[PDB]
């Protein structure tokens, strides 16, 4: 769709 | 621009008023644990009553489960004074939430933090793939702007865009002053934020997102950094599916 997108933690 | 205390969020009706002024962000249900859509000890040597007289540490930069992200649970020999349990004792920095001039509402700090400081956890509804798609669909529908899904691990995203904590306030920098880092909780895998500097009292409080967009459009980044990468999720759009851990 339009927007959207999701966060990513740093490689822990 | 308005600010307001994490006491602030504790009164919905109060809250519910404020937010028809702009004083405050709009309405979320509070909550201060991850909630699920669908259903040893460490070997630090306990410190003694004059270690603890002088301020000294347990379960400090040495401890077995600090080093593996785990923290302790009950029966940490350190008992009562292990500092290895700040996600389950709540042990957050001083946060206010503040309006941003163009990135929406923000958190900032309001007392000055050292470098590994615990901010918050990032809490939320826990989704499976189907129910993150299931979300996906509902908030392309809805129009939305703010995106709240932080991916945890394989089938597991935290959406806190209906529930969840002043941690959805964290906006996106290139050149931030916080990080994530990923905790087990009596093998429960969490996310928090922690300071990756000294930050001063009043400054906005940033990590990078490292955003993966399945969104057409791009988000352009107004965090002001002389690095500035100018979009939240950079050149190549990712499926959906891909997103979604
Ligand atoms: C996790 S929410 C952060 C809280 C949000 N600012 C609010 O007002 O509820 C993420 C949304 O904030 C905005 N945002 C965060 N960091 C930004 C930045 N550096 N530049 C532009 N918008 C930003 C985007 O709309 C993004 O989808
Ligand atoms: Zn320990
Ligand atoms: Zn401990
Ligand atoms: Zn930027």
């Amino acid at each position: 769709q339009h927007l959207g997108g999701v966060m990513k933690p740093t490689y822990d | 621009g308005p600010s307001c205390v994490m006491d602030d969020f504790r009164d919905p009706q109060r809250w519910k008023e404020c937010a028809k002024q702009g004083k405050m962000p709009c309405y979320f249900d509070l909550i201060e644990e991850n909630v699920y859509l669908t259903e040893m000890q460490c070997e630090c040597t306990p410190l003694s009553k004059d270690e603890r007289a002088q301020g000294e540490i347990a379960c400090g930069e040495d401890c077995l489960n600090r080093l593996l992200m785990i923290e302790c649970s009950s029966r940490c020999p350190n008992g009562d004074y292990c500092s290895n349990r700040r996600f389950q004792r709540k042990q957050h920095a001083d946060v206010e939430v503040i309006l941003t001039e163009k990135k929406g509402w923000g958190l900032r700090a309001a007392k000055d933090l050292p470098s590994n400081t615990f901010v918050l956890e990032y809490c939320g509804e826990v989704l499976d793939h189907k129910e993150f798609k299931a979300r996906v669909k509902e908030y392309a529908r809805n129009k939305n702007i703010h995106y709240y899904f932080m991916a945890l691990k394989n089938d597991e995203i935290i959406d806190a865009t209906q529930k969840g904590n002043c941690s959805r306030f964290m906006n996106h920098s290139c050149e931030p002053n916080c990080e994530t880092q990923k905790w087990t909780v009596n093998g429960q895998l969490r996310v928090g934020f922690f300071t990756t500097k000294l930050v001063p009292s009043g400054s906005e409080l940033t990590f990078d997102y490292q955003f993966q967009r399945y969104g057409k459009e791009a988000q352009k980044c107004f965090c002001g950094s002389a690095n500035c990468r100018g979009y939240l999720g950079g050149e190549n759009r990712v499926s959906i599916r891909a997103a979604g851990g």
